């Protein structure tokens, strides 16, 4: 079947569960790819409809920052997902060495994610998992393009219905109410956007503890502030959106179509 | 001091 015959391997770019992300090559083409490799033998019922749902998800999204899913490919005991290779890495390494990025920056970086988030949503997706480690840069050439990537917790909602769809995410941009293990939907995306938009202006989360139990507690309390000297520079109406992303109830959070119209987006 | 730190994902509670 397909991915043997035409697909060549070549090295790592990740590791999952039970898969690996491999640089690999469509040999007629000349083209190359990110294939995401799930190990298939002996899956649980459950694992395999988490399979199917993280390729529709995949497959349902077109938009200039979100990676493209080019083939879903089914073979004995293995499936690839095919997507287009991306080489400018996480947008967690350029944040780690640039220390911080400027306002302008920042609200351009911002305003992709929030593009890419808004047609999720549109599209009836909630990511779940938003964070600098799942953002890639199109190229190695500074103001490339922001793509989200990782819709491997990605879910599925019916409109606006909010409903516990289970406790995942990564702990320091987990939303309040799935800390709480209360109702959630699109909002928890928000929340991690505003922890990414604070990272992207000082260069350090706005929650952390070296205690997990004492992380959740700052998060779920929204005990976060802006210390000097990093915040002593950073303009009021940038304090403003982190302030309404970083909005502890989900119903008065900002939303991506609002977050796109505030002025220190908008206007610039 | 807060830290720029590379984190794991979960799908089930610690
Ligand atoms: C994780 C399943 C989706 C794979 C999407 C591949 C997109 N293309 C793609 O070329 O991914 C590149 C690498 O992929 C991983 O991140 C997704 C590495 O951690 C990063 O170092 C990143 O550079």
């Amino acid at each position: 079947t397909r991915f043997t015959e035409e697909y060549q391997l070549f090295e790592e770019l990740g590791k999952g569960a039970f898969s690996v992300v491999r640089r690999c090559v469509k040999v007629l083409a000349g083209q190359e790819y990110a294939a995401k490799i799930i190990n298939t033998k002996k899956l649980s019922a459950r694992d395999h409809q988490k399979l199917e749902r993280e390729a529709r998800i995949c497959r349902l999204l077109k938009h200039p920052n979100i990676v493209r899913l080019h083939d879903s490919i089914s073979e004995e005991g293995h499936h690839y997902l095919i997507f287009d290779l991306v080489t400018g890495g996480e947008l967690f390494e350029d944040i780690v060495a640039r220390e911080y990025y400027s306002e302008a920056d920042a609200s351009h970086c911002i305003q992709q994610i929030l593009e890419a988030v808004l047609h999720c949503h549109q599209m009836g997706v909630v990511h779940r998992n938003l964070k600098p480690e799942n953002l890639l840069l199109a190229s190695k050439l500074k103001g490339a393009a922001v793509k989200l990537a990782d819709f491997g917790l990605a879910i599925e909602v019916e409109g606006e219905q909010q409903a516990w769809f289970g406790f995942a995410g990564t702990p320091g941009y987990l939303s309040p109410e799935v800390l709480r293990k209360d109702p959630y939907g699109k909002p928890v995306d928000l929340w991690a956007c505003g922890v990414i938009l604070y990272i992207l202006l000082v260069g350090y989360p706005p929650f952390w503890d070296e205690d997990q139990h004492r992380l959740y507690k700052q998060i779920k309390a929204g005990a976060y502030d802006f210390p000097s000297p990093e915040w002593d520079t950073v303009t009021p109406e940038a304090k403003d959106l982190i302030n309404k992303m970083l909005t502890i109830n989900p119903s008065k959070r900002i939303t991506a179509a609002e977050a796109l119209k505030h002025p220190w987006i908008s206007h610039r | 001091r807060n830290k720029l730190r590379r984190q794991h994902s979960y799908d089930t509670f610690v």
